[PDB]
């Protein structure tokens, strides 16, 4: 048994999980303390956090299964991080636009 | 011991592997043809075997001729390049040490190729002779004359490669002189006496013998090497060498041959260390024996040591000043620390190495004894002398008392390999060092062993091999933690730490520190902003944060301190995780309990 | 002049048959004596033809006598051996008759050996003289060598088969009864030495056959003052007296005949170690070995002249005192003094002085710690005349121990030599020593047996560098040397052999000697990566320091922007100040130590790659800040609990 | 015996090199899970001590997840430490753990959203 | 082909995204809960966070292309941490003095 690849995959999933849990905690903090605009931004940020959470979990399971089958997992991650960064940017700019408007 | 086919397979470096004689193939063909014809031999079988031999001979001759021409071309080109480089020294742009060392590396490669080619040709000639002898012995037909004529007509062995070695050595010497302004691995092994001869014979099939005699005779005293070691009464230098410290010095007065030698080498070994690794710097200078005593007393000034060296002028001033500084430092240390002779390390060394080829070097030290020189017990062993004149090189020193002498029961095999990056040590070396004939004991020191065995009563820290001298190291041809230090003498093994650990020890610290900040981020938040009932949970969070911070500080200060001083570091944390888990859970319970009690009570 | 020696050593019954060496000398010198005032074609074709005729007559007479008596004594030995069978006749053998026959046979064999020795010396001398004075006329060595080949016994300095047969028959007679013993004239860890001449073309093959079994010895220079030439040239200056007594005694096989020499390597300008060595081979009748004794003294060039010429015992005292001061034991000093006295007395009594120099290169093959087999090949042998016998014009000063001509700083001193002062030996000389300590037979040394009978070598029994040097340099002069080695008429011919004929003509001799040895045995029985990894680690450590800095900054600004809403704004502002300074320090210290460690990694020097000051100070400052915050939140500014006050009552 | 081990085919016990990477991997995994736990517990206590009624009720939904992941982290760290102390290995035990913890965290987030929007 | 290096690249991207999340969380919290003077500190912090995330994304994509084509070669990653440290320090100082002034 050579779990080096498995351990690296688990480390990557744990990094993704750090990021997603931090985003989710900050979004939940925005929810229970913000106003209507704050709650909308909290919804957007929690959407991003939970979508990335599900993405990371599904990708982790798939990569582990593929490592067991072949030894390497899917590497289409030129899109995942790109969409994550995009949605984070849109969420922040939407929050700023709502704050400026009101 | 081993068949010839195995010897051929073991002496190759994958470049001469295919072109060796097919000794096993010819032997199998001969045996099978004899068996199939009911032990009989006929003319057709003779012609078939002669065709096989001729094909092998043509292959060997062609490869030898190709390699000979290539080596001649390389020698000529490098000679011209070295002459041009020497000429360029008078120009406005000297070739410099980089060019000179490139020339030296190329010359070393040429020496290696020449030696390998000569060995290859000699082994093939041996195989041809063996095959012919086996033929004319097994069958009733004589093939020696005809095949001797064939071998003469294709003489891959009548090639004087000694002249090439001499010429390349001369070029190397010229380059080193005119230029003067790989991975090296050295291992030490214990050889049982019963396994000595066999071991020696193996090394004799791959390397020649260095003889320190003008007539190339094996005289008794020629191989003797003696070395007096110096120490304080407190054995400061012994502990410095045992605990591998920075600047750890070992001072010795050595000599070669019998006690008629008048040239004593004053040697100093200094242990230097960086995060890159540990290294040993050896510096020695020769001094006439007559003055050695005075030189140890300060009566013989350093300028007197190197007066005639400067007078002759056949020495660069940089080397003269380096030797003068070395002598000044050695004399100053001897006068300051009040160093005295302690142990004499006598042994007979046989050195195997190819001329001008430093890839593999082997030193077999036998009859290794260690005699007591000091007077720490009140007995004046050296009567105001730098060495004991009661004994010479007359092993086994029957005139000595049993307390004064430790006769090391095994011989010491010192294997030094200098392998350029891209290749590996030769197969014969690899199966020599991993066979049953040797017992690898890395970092064995004759000075440390002598001090530990002879001055045991004055030593409270011994090397790891000392309580293991009763272990039978003989092994049949092809886990132990019970080694406990004796009462009052702890085994000292310095622990070296990989450079990356220097960051890992920091990594976890930060990984803990951040967490504590987060906990602190809660503890402050419930105090400066929290309601009076929130301060109750802040109590638990404050306790948890302080505990985490204190544990982190103490753990990593201890880790840094123990990575220094070369102490063993326990890298398993069995307290921090459980403590932080319990404290965090109890803090959350305390906060929730305070809120719930405020609600219901 | 060897004519006087011939006359004095005349055995009267054979007086007619000796070489008329004086007569041949007179025909050679007639070209100078006759027509003393007309040096015009003094040596005509008629003179040459007459000289060849005379040489033919002398060869025919002398060697016909030698072969005739050889065969006669062989017939006598056959008549003595016819009783070595038919055991009934063996028991009837008269011991007195056999003893008398063996006595007469051994005396006759010794007389024939002397006959052959002086006559061979004379013929070789006259042949060399004719060749030297008449180079424009054809060499007469051919007739001498052909007549030597027409001999049923090969003269190569080994004992003739006569003495072997005599020893066998003496042993047989003693085995029979040995009751009245025999006459005193009966002649019988052992070791054996073989000596071969190897042609250059064969050298590289022969060494291979040696290197299969024995490793090559590489000369390693002893470390010296300079330790803070790949292979040297061994030079040996052999001593001898005016009458060449040592050479004669060593050539005549007199047991205990010593050889004295001064041996060194390199050039004397280097000041190398010089060893005065006296080497002796002893062979006694009751013994069965050739016990060798060597006495060597390390001399100094300053003291050699007085030691060997003035009989000055000052170097002995000097060396003894020096070695005693070095701590050498008393027994070693006693042995050294005995050696000094022995060599000094030997030189003084024998009136020895340096005679000839021999320089060569030595290659040795031997297993360390194993004396069983040793092989030694001497190449590039050159002999230089260093004698002071020429009283009018000595080659070297008689008060100096070596020639100053060839020991100067001029880089080709060998030009100083003139004709007759030097000689080069054309073949390499091989010596194989086998130390047969056990009394059994040869313990699986068949490769030596192969080499000895091979086509690659030419065995020369009882060869010696000193004897060859004396013969080549002083042999042609009748004033000094009057006896010559038997191997001299072998250098001129090609010693090489045909590899195919190794088993066509060299096996002729091989199998003849083999049949001889087996028949003898039969009758006797019947009787880098690290740098990159650490660089990456430094990168990541700086990243984590930046992460801690960012976390502290977040805490700082979160409390700073809400200080007004805090329950205790003064404490919140103080906390914000402390955390702002913490963040600034964390950033600056992170960058500083990143730079310092980067310098350490690229400049690969430094004991450790740690920096605990910053971590320790950050952590203690955080602890102090948290404690101060707690105290202010529960003391004077927020006084609610001095000791243990707060309970579950809100 | 200060780290003196004997190689399988030799007779003299030599000093042995311990590899701290194995322990560092366990420490890093536990510290990542501890970051999870600390952040979730901070969220829970912040909601409990500063939120309204809905926030106070929903604080438990994250506190429980924090306790679950803390227990899981401690148990897995100690089991991995026990494994490495003897033979090592044991990777096929962290599939349903992380998945279950992510499921419970998502359920808590959705429940918080529901009580926030509904009320 | 080599899961380990791909996982390391993703872990580095998420390590930078950690900075982005912390700084952007502080900025968004100040934006939705701060006064007028705090709301420009919010803009400065979110600008720093946006730059950090954009640099992380660009570096991740470039390193992904490099590892896909050739392999390895992390020796060129020196400027990013230096600029991030400088920007963190200057932003912290500017925001602190701006809040202190008003
Ligand atoms: C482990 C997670 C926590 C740490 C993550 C961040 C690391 C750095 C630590 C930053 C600490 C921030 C200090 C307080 C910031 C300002 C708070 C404030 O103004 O409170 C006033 C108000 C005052 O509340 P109040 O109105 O009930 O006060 C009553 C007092 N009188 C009557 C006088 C008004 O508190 C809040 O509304 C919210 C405070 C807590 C914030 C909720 C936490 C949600 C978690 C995500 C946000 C993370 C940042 C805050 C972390 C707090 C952790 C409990
Ligand atoms: C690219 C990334 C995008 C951004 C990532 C997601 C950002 C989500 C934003 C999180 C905001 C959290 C707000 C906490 C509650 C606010 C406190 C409050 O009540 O306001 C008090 C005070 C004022 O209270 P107030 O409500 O009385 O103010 C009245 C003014 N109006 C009416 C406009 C509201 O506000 C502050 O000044 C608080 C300072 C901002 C706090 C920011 C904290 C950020 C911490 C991030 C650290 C993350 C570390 C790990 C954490 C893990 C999760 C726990
Ligand atoms: O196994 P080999 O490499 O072919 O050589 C061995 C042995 O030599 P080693 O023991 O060193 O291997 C002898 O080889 P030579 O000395 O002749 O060169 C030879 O024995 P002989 O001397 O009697 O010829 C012969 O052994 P044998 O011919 O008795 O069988 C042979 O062993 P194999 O023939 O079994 O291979
Ligand atoms: O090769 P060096 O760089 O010169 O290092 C030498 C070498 O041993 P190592 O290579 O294994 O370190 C010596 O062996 P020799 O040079 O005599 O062949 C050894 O001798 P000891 O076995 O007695 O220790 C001792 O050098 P020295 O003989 O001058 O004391 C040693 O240095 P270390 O102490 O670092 O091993
Ligand atoms: O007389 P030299 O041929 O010139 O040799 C002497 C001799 O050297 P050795 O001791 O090795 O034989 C001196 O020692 P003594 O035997 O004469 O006592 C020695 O003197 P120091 O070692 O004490 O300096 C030294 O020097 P010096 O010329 O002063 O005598 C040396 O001289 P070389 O350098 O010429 O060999």
């Amino acid at each position: 048994v050579e779990p080096k690849v498995f351990f690296a995959n688990e480390r990557t999933f744990l990094s993704w999980l750090n990021f997603t849990v931090m985003l989710g905690g900050l979004g939940v903090g925005l929810l229970n303390f913000g106003d209507k605009i704050g709650r909308v931004s909290a919804g957007l940020f929690t959407f991003v956090a939970m979508g990335t959470m599900i993405y990371a979990l599904v990708t982790y399971h798939w990569r582990a299964a593929a490592i067991r089958r072949r030894g390497s997992g899917p590497y289409d991650d030129r899109l995942g991080p790109t969409l994550l960064c995009f949605f984070l940017l849109v969420a922040v700019i939407i929050n700023f636009i709502l704050r400026l408007k009101y | 011991m081993a068949k010839f086919g195995e010897h051929l397979s073991k002496s190759l470096i994958r470049q001469y592997s295919y072109y060796y004689i097919s000794y096993d193939d010819l032997k199998t063909e001969l045996e099978d043809n004899l068996s199939k014809n009911n032990g009989q031999w006929t003319q057709e079988l003779e012609t078939d075997f002669l065709e096989s031999l001729e094909i092998e001979l043509d292959k060997v001759y062609t490869f030898c001729k190709v390699k000979h021409s290539e080596v001649f071309r390389r020698v000529k080109e490098v000679q011209e390049q070295v002459q041009h480089t020497v000429r360029l020294l008078d120009s406005n742009n000297p070739p410099t040490q980089l060019d000179f060392e490139i020339l030296e590396e190329e010359l070393s490669d040429i020496i290696a190729d020449v030696h390998d080619l000569a060995k290859f040709s000699r082994l093939n000639y041996t195989g041809f002779q063996k095959i012919i002898k086996k033929h004319d012995k097994k069958t009733g037909f004589i093939l020696k004359p005809v095949f001797q004529v064939r071998l003469d007509s294709k003489p891959f062995f009548k090639e004087n490669y000694d002249e090439l070695v001499v010429k390349i050595s001369q070029l190397y010497d010229i380059a080193r002189t005119s230029g003067r302004p790989f991975v090296r691995q050295t291992t030490k092994y214990w050889v049982h006496p019963d396994n000595i001869t066999e071991l020696k014979l193996i090394i004799l099939k791959h390397l020649p013998v260095l003889v320190f005699n003008t007539n190339k005779e094996f005289e008794r005293e020629d191989s003797a090497i003696t070395s007096i070691y110096f120490d304080n009464e407190n054995l400061d230098l012994y502990y410095g060498r045992l605990r591998k410290d920075e600047g750890a010095e070992a001072h010795a007065l050595a000599w070669y041959g019998g006690m008629s030698t008048d040239t004593i080498f004053v040697e100093r070994k200094t242990h230097r260390e960086d995060w890159t690794g540990e290294k040993s710097v050896k510096a020695r200078f020769a001094l006439k024996e007559r003055h050695v005593n005075d030189f140890l007393k300060g009566k013989y000034t350093v300028d007197q040591v190197f007066a005639k060296m400067r007078k002759e002028g056949k020495k660069p001033m940089n080397e003269i000043e380096n030797l003068e500084a070395l002598a000044s430092e050695i004399q100053y240390v001897m006068l300051k620390k009040k160093l005295r002779p302690v142990v004499r390390s006598f042994y007979n060394r046989t050195a195997f190495q190819l001329p001008g080829d430093a890839r593999v070097r082997i030193s077999l030290d036998t009859e290794l004894t260690m005699v007591r020189e000091d007077n720490f017990d009140g007995v004046d062993r050296t009567h105001k002398n730098w060495r004991r004149t009661d004994i010479g090189v007359d092993w086994p020193f029957k005139q000595l008392d049993d307390k004064d002498i430790c006769r090391f029961p095994y011989a010491v095999l010192n294997v030094k390999l200098q392998t350029q990056l891209g290749q590996e040590p030769p197969e014969w070396v690899r199966e020599l060092v991993g066979s049953h004939l040797v017992e690898p004991v890395p970092k064995f020191s004759k000075f440390i062993h002598g001090v530990a065995t002879l001055l045991n009563d004055k030593v409270d820290s011994i090397p790891f091999w000392l309580p293991q001298m009763d272990v039978d190291i003989r092994k049949p041809p092809l886990f132990d933690t019970q080694i406990r230090a004796p009462p009052g003498k702890t085994i000292c093994v310095p622990v070296r730490v990989e450079p990356k650990v220097y960051f890992a020890t920091e990594r976890t610290y930060l990984s803990w520190l951040s967490i504590s900040i987060l906990l602190g981020g809660v503890s402050t938040t419930l105090l400066t902003y929290g309601s009076p009932t929130a301060m109750i949970g802040s109590i638990g969070f404050f306790i948890t944060s302080l505990a985490v911070l204190i544990r982190t500080v103490m753990v990593y200060a201890k880790r840094v301190v123990n990575i220094r001083l070369k102490r063993a570091v326990d890298y398993e944390d069995k307290i921090g995780p459980g403590m932080v888990s319990v404290f965090l859970i109890l803090s959350i319970l305390f906060s929730f309990f305070c809120n719930l009690v405020a609600k219901l009570e | 002049l060897f004519g006087i020696k011939l006359a004095n050593d005349v055995y009267p019954p054979w007086k007619d048959s000796y070489i008329d060496y004086e007569r041949l000398k007179k025909l050679l010198k007639e070209s100078v004596i006759h027509d003393g005032r007309s040096s015009v074609d003094s040596w005509s074709e008629r003179n040459e033809s007459d000289f060849v005729e005379a040489l033919d007559k002398e060869l025919e007479k002398v060697y016909t006598f030698q072969i005739s008596k050889y065969n006669a004594v062989l017939r006598k030995l056959d008549d003595l051996e016819e009783n070595t069978k038919s055991a009934e006749k063996i028991q009837k053998i008269n011991s007195e008759q056999f003893k008398n026959t063996l006595e007469e046979c051994l005396d006759e064999a010794q007389r024939l050996d002397n006959f052959d020795r002086l006559n061979f010396t004379g013929f070789i001398k006259i042949v060399k003289k004719h060749d030297k004075l008449h180079p424009n006329y054809p060499s007469v060595k051919s007739l001498l060598q052909v007549r030597l080949k027409e001999l049923p016994f090969n003269n190569s300095e080994e004992y003739s088969p006569l003495l072997y047969r005599i020893s066998y028959l003496y042993e047989f007679l003693r085995s029979n009864y040995d009751h009245p013993n025999t006459v005193s004239k009966s002649l019988a860890a052992s070791f054996k030495s073989y000596k071969f001449w190897v042609h250059d073309d064969n050298i590289m093959e022969v060494k291979a056959r040696i290197l299969r079994h024995l490793p090559a010895l590489v000369y390693a220079s002893v470390p010296n003052e300079n330790d803070d030439s790949y292979d040297p040239t061994i030079t040996t200056l052999y001593f001898d007296n005016d009458f060449f007594d040592l050479y004669n005694n060593r050539l005549l096989k007199i047991s205990g005949a010593p050889t004295l020499r001064l041996r060194w390597i390199g050039k004397l300008l280097d000041k190398p170690d010089i060893f005065l060595e006296k080497r002796t081979f002893t062979e006694n009748t009751e013994t069965g070995n050739s016990s060798f004794e060597e006495i060597r003294l390390q001399m100094k060039a300053k003291f050699i002249n007085n030691f060997i010429f003035k009989n000055d015992p000052s170097y002995k005292n000097y060396l003894i005192n020096q070695l005693r001061e070095r701590g050498t034991q008393k027994e070693e000093l006693e042995k050294l003094s005995r050696d000094f006295d022995n060599i000094q007395n030997f030189i003084v009594e024998e009136k020895l002085q340096p005679v000839l120099r021999a320089t060569y290169n030595r290659t040795a093959f031997q297993i360390p710690g194993d004396q069983s087999i040793r092989v030694t090949i001497d190449s590039n042998i050159m002999y230089i005349r260093e004698d002071s016998l020429d009283k009018n014009r000595p080659i070297r000063n008689p008060e100096n121990w070596h020639r100053d001509d060839i020991d100067s700083n001029i880089p080709n001193p060998l030009r100083f030599l003139r004709a007759g002062e030097y000689s080069k030996f054309p073949y390499s000389v091989m010596e194989i020593k086998v130390i047969n300590q056990d009394n059994s037979q040869m313990p699986n040394y068949e490769w030596i047996k192969d080499l000895t009978n091979s086509h690659l070598v030419n065995e020369v029994p009882k060869f010696s560098l000193y004897l060859q040097g004396v013969a080549s340099l002083f042999g042609e002069d009748d004033k000094y040397v009057n006896i010559l080695p038997f191997w001299l008429p072998d250098l001129e011919t090609d010693i090489r052999k045909n590899p195919q004929e190794a088993y066509e003509e060299e096996k002729k001799t091989l199998q003849k000697q083999k049949s001889i040895h087996d028949k003898l045995d039969n009758m006797r029985r019947l009787s880098v990566k690290v740098e990159a990894k650490v660089w990456l680690a430094n990168e990541r450590t700086f990243n984590r320091w930046l992460s801690v800095t960012t976390l502290l900054s977040v805490l700082t600004f979160s409390i700073y922007n809400s200080v007004q809403k805090a329950e205790f704004p003064q404490l919140a502002d103080l906390l914000a100040y402390v955390y702002f300074f913490l963040t600034l320090f964390c950033g600056v210290w992170a960058y500083r130590t990143y730079l310092k460690r980067l310098t350490l990694i690229k400049g690969r020097s430094g004991k450790h790659l740690d920096a605990p000051v910053g971590p320790i100070l950050v952590a203690v400052v955080l602890i102090v800040t948290l404690v101060v915050n707690f105290s202010v939140a529960f003391k004077e500014a927020a006084r609610r609990e001095r000791g243990l006050v707060n309970v579950s009552s809100q």
